[PDB]
């Protein structure tokens, strides 16, 4: 018929970091919610505000899916609600969200002997995320009084930390990758359907 | 508040550092271990001063904060661990100097050899040699010259060594707000907290001598018996009523008193249980036994064993052209990496090592959340009694007959319980004087106390005036006795061993209590008990995070270490030893000396 491009965002052969996520919009795009299952490593999928079962009759005006990759002992912080790092300075959702979130290993195609260093993640910021913002900056992070100018040093740091994923880790530090879907219904014609 | 803040900043980025350095600098050890080739060696070298060199520069940079500053506790021990790093507040020579002291006398220490008197061209080491003679012979001569030589041929050499030594390491004590390198050691037993929780160094010199003090009797008792058995073997040397010669204790020091069962057995007409034929007749290999011991493990309630656990680790000796340390140890990698390497035989001291090597999986997977200098136990003799208690639960003969290696209607005697309870007694109770008197000495000799003059004069006497031991020959003012150990010549506390021996029947009592055993205390299982590996669980949690008297109160319900569970594990030894002990002296004198 016409189908619908979740191929090439689940399928993607390369990720982005956290706190440079994709986003994808679907367009004038006939989806089906099946051609996502009988990929059996699905170590979670649960949805909010929408029934899983009773996902193929609604129809939507547009669709957004966001793809990261994170450990694993920070899936729960993708949620409503929800405090921690991830979800102060890189990704935040609403109280209010009608989506849901798909998460799987990927300890084989993410993780090198001798560390894989292009994964990246922020760790000092000065407020909050504003729900559905990204923040690309590599500003110094100033947390004394003295300014910086420009130079790490005594109490000025580099926002910005690298994990070090390999093979060998435990189950709570192999990277995860995650796909995050947001339906919302605008008051133009709703053109997303089953 | 301005400074609890950065000090929280400066931390996170600390820690995701250290988690990385740590980890590769394990990964690097381990792999050293077990594939032993120089090229291993030369990369565990570079991982290791890597991760040297940044903790060094942390530390000193970390030192620019003040504690007075944080309130928050968590953070302030953190801090408190971090900046303490007084091993190199010295200068540059006296820092190598150290280093080259330590170095030789440990050179010094291992490559010693003694030679026979009558054999000039026969000269043996330590541990292939001498431990075997005082361990199996019974001569008195010939022990008597081993003795007498590895004292003069070590003490003789690392006497003028441990003199400079002492005075340097006073003053590296003396950079760091200490006023000897004494309290810099029972520095580990400090808390701080709520009211009724703090503890300091002080407090432990009242408290050991109070437990000792209430242990004696029974270290007595055990004595009288030693003596009056050992007197059959050499009638001629032994005095009803004074001391026992050093050199007849069935060790080299008479650290342990172990190797004396076979000449003081109570009932020597049967045997004790031994289930390894039987491990041998049912078909029983390596593996199986640590399918045993997850399978005790969680039937407490306790969490299964990790993925890479059975991938990574060891258990077995490869058997081919790959050479390893054969040395049971648990470690931990870090980042939820876990692993065991040991030499696995079919046989009931394996059966129990691995039960041993397992409770110290357990403890480091339970503290796997806690910030990384905070990962650890509470008081350096914490990790070693969680070990001890499982052991003792899986060799039970009700334990053992509940999984197939006793027949079922198997009957206990009375008999075998008192060889039982002997044989415990001759490595337990026969240990803790020695320990004491050893950490009594080197804490009065290092405050100052004692002189030069009277270095050794002190010892002998404390010797037989504690634990009960006279010298066979006299010794002038140019050995050093105490040298002439691993521990004092190589930078090791000796006081862990105490507190272990004292933490492990604590622990062992409030666990059989919780699951409700009734009898006596030496046949308690704590296999399928939730609440017991409940208990266990809310103390195993925590690690350094909280003061080690709460971890203590977290079990026991008391604040502070008691001797009651230790004398009750031996009543009926007691009582047997006792009723034996009817015409014969209990104590000794100081006066008598086989050379007078
Ligand atoms: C701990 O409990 C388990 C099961 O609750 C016991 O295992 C059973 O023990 C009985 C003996 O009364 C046997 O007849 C069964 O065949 C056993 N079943 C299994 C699956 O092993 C186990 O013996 C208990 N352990 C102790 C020390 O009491
Ligand atoms: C041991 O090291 C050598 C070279 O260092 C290597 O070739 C060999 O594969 C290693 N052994 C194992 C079991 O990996
Ligand atoms: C500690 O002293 C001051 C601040 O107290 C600081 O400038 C200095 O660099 C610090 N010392 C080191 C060795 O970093
Ligand atoms: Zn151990």
């Amino acid at each position: 018929t016409n189908l619908c491009p979740f191929d090439e965002v689940f399928n993607a052969t390369r990720f982005a970091s956290v706190y440079a996520w994709n986003r994808k919009r679907i367009s004038n795009c006939v989806a089906d919610y099946s051609v996502l299952y009988n990929f059996a490593p699905f170590f979670t999928f649960k949805c909010y505000g929408v029934s899983p079962t009773k996902l193929n009759d609604l129809c939507f005006t547009n669709v957004y899916a966001d793809s990261f990759v994170i450990r694993g002992n920070e899936v729960r912080q993708i949620a409503p609600g929800q405090t921690g790092n991830i979800a102060d300075y890189n990704y935040k959702l609403p109280d209010d969200f009608t989506g849901c979130v798909i998460a799987w290993n990927s300890n084989k195609l993410d993780s090198k002997v001798s560390g894989n260093y292009n994964y990246l993640y922020r760790l000092f910021r000065k407020s909050n995320l504003k729900p559905f913002e990204r923040d690309i900056s590599t500003e110094i992070y100033q947390a004394g009084n003295k300014p910086c100018n420009g130079v790490a040093g005594f109490n000025c740091y580099f926002p910005l930390r690298s994990y070090g994923f390999r093979p060998t880790y435990g189950v709570g530090h192999q990277p995860y990758r995650v796909v995050v879907l947001s339906f919302e219904l605008l008051h133009a014609p709703a053109t997303v359907c089953g | 508040s301005i400074i609890e803040e950065q000090a929280k900043t400066f931390l996170d980025k600390f820690n995701q550092e250290a988690e990385d350095l740590s980890y590769q600098s394990a990964l690097a050890s381990w792999n050293y271990n077990t594939n032993i080739t120089e090229e291993n060696a030369q990369k565990m070298n570079e991982a290791a001063a890597k991760w040297s060199a940044f903790y060094e520069e942390q530390s000193k940079l970390a030192k620019n904060y003040s504690l007075q500053e944080v309130q928050n506790l968590t953070i302030k021990r953190q801090l408190q661990a971090l900046q303490q790093s007084g091993s190199s507040a010295l200068s540059a020579d006296k820092n190598k100097q150290l280093n080259t002291i330590l170095n030789t006398m440990s050179t010094i220490y291992s490559t010693g050899k003694v030679c026979n008197p009558k054999n000039p061209q026969e000269c043996l080491l330590l541990e292939p040699g001498l431990d075997d003679i005082m361990a199996t012979s019974t001569d008195y001569n010939e022990r008597l010259w081993a003795w007498e030589g590895w004292r003069a041929e070590v003490g003789k050499q690392l006497r003028p060594l441990y003199e400079e030594y002492v005075v340097l390491k006073n003053e590296m004590a003396r950079a760091n707000n200490y006023e000897d390198y004494g309290d810099y050691w029972r520095g580990d037993y400090e808390a701080e907290g709520a009211d009724g929780y703090n503890y300091n160094g002080n407090q432990l010199i009242e408290d050991v001598e109070r437990t000792f003090k209430e242990i004696k009797p029974l270290y007595e008792q055990l004595h009288a018996y030693v003596r009056t058995k050992l007197m059959n073997t050499y009638p001629s040397y032994i005095s009803p009523t004074g001391c026992l010669p050093a050199h007849l204790l069935g060790d080299m020091w008479g650290r342990f008193w172990t190797n004396l069962y076979p000449l003081t057995v109570p009932f020597g007409q049967k045997p004790n249980i031994d289930v390894t034929d039987a491990m041998v007749n049912q078909g029983w290999n390596a593996e199986r036994i640590f399918k045993e011991a997850e399978k005790f493990f969680v039937s407490v309630g306790l969490p299964y064993m990790t993925q890479g656990f059975w991938e990574n680790s060891m258990l077995t000796d490869p058997g081919d052209d790959r050479k390893v340390v054969c040395h049971p140890t648990a470690w931990d990698l870090g980042k939820g990496d876990f692993r065991i390497k040991m030499c696995t035989k079919v046989t009931m001291d394996n059966f129990l090592t691995a039960h041993h090597e397992m409770g110290h999986i357990q403890y480091d997977m339970a503290y796997a959340t806690q910030p990384f200098l905070l990962r650890n136990g509470a008081n350096e003799g914490f990790h070693e009694a969680v070990g001890e208690i499982m052991s003792l639960s899986a060799a039970t003969p009700e334990h053992l007959k509940s999984i197939g290696l006793l027949p079922s209607d198997f009957q206990e005697d009375n008999e075998t319980e008192i060889n039982f309870l002997l044989k415990q007694a001759l490595t337990i109770v026969g240990t803790l004087p020695f320990t004491y008197m050893l950490e009594k000495w080197r804490w009065m000799v290092f405050k100052g106390d004692i002189p030069k003059e009277q270095w050794m004069e002190k010892w002998w006497e404390m010797k037989r005036e504690i634990v009960g031991v006279v010298e066979p020959l006299p010794h002038d003012e140019t050995y050093c006795d105490p040298a002439a150990l691993f521990h004092v010549s190589n930078d090791y506390s000796f006081i862990r061993y105490y507190t272990r021996t004292i933490y492990q029947f604590q622990f062992q009592e409030a666990l059989c209590q919780a699951a409700k055993h009734d009898g006596p205390l030496h046949k308690c299982d704590i296999s399928n008990s939730t609440e017991a590996g409940q208990k266990l669980l809310n103390m195993l949690r925590l690690g350094k995070s909280e003061p080690w008297t709460l971890a203590l109160e977290n079990v026991v319900g008391a604040r502070n270490m008691d001797v009651r569970p230790l004398l009750n594990y031996f009543e009926p030894l007691s009582v047997w030893l006792k009723e034996q002990n009817k015409n014969s002296f209990v104590g000794w004198n100081t006066d008598w000396s086989p050379y007078a």
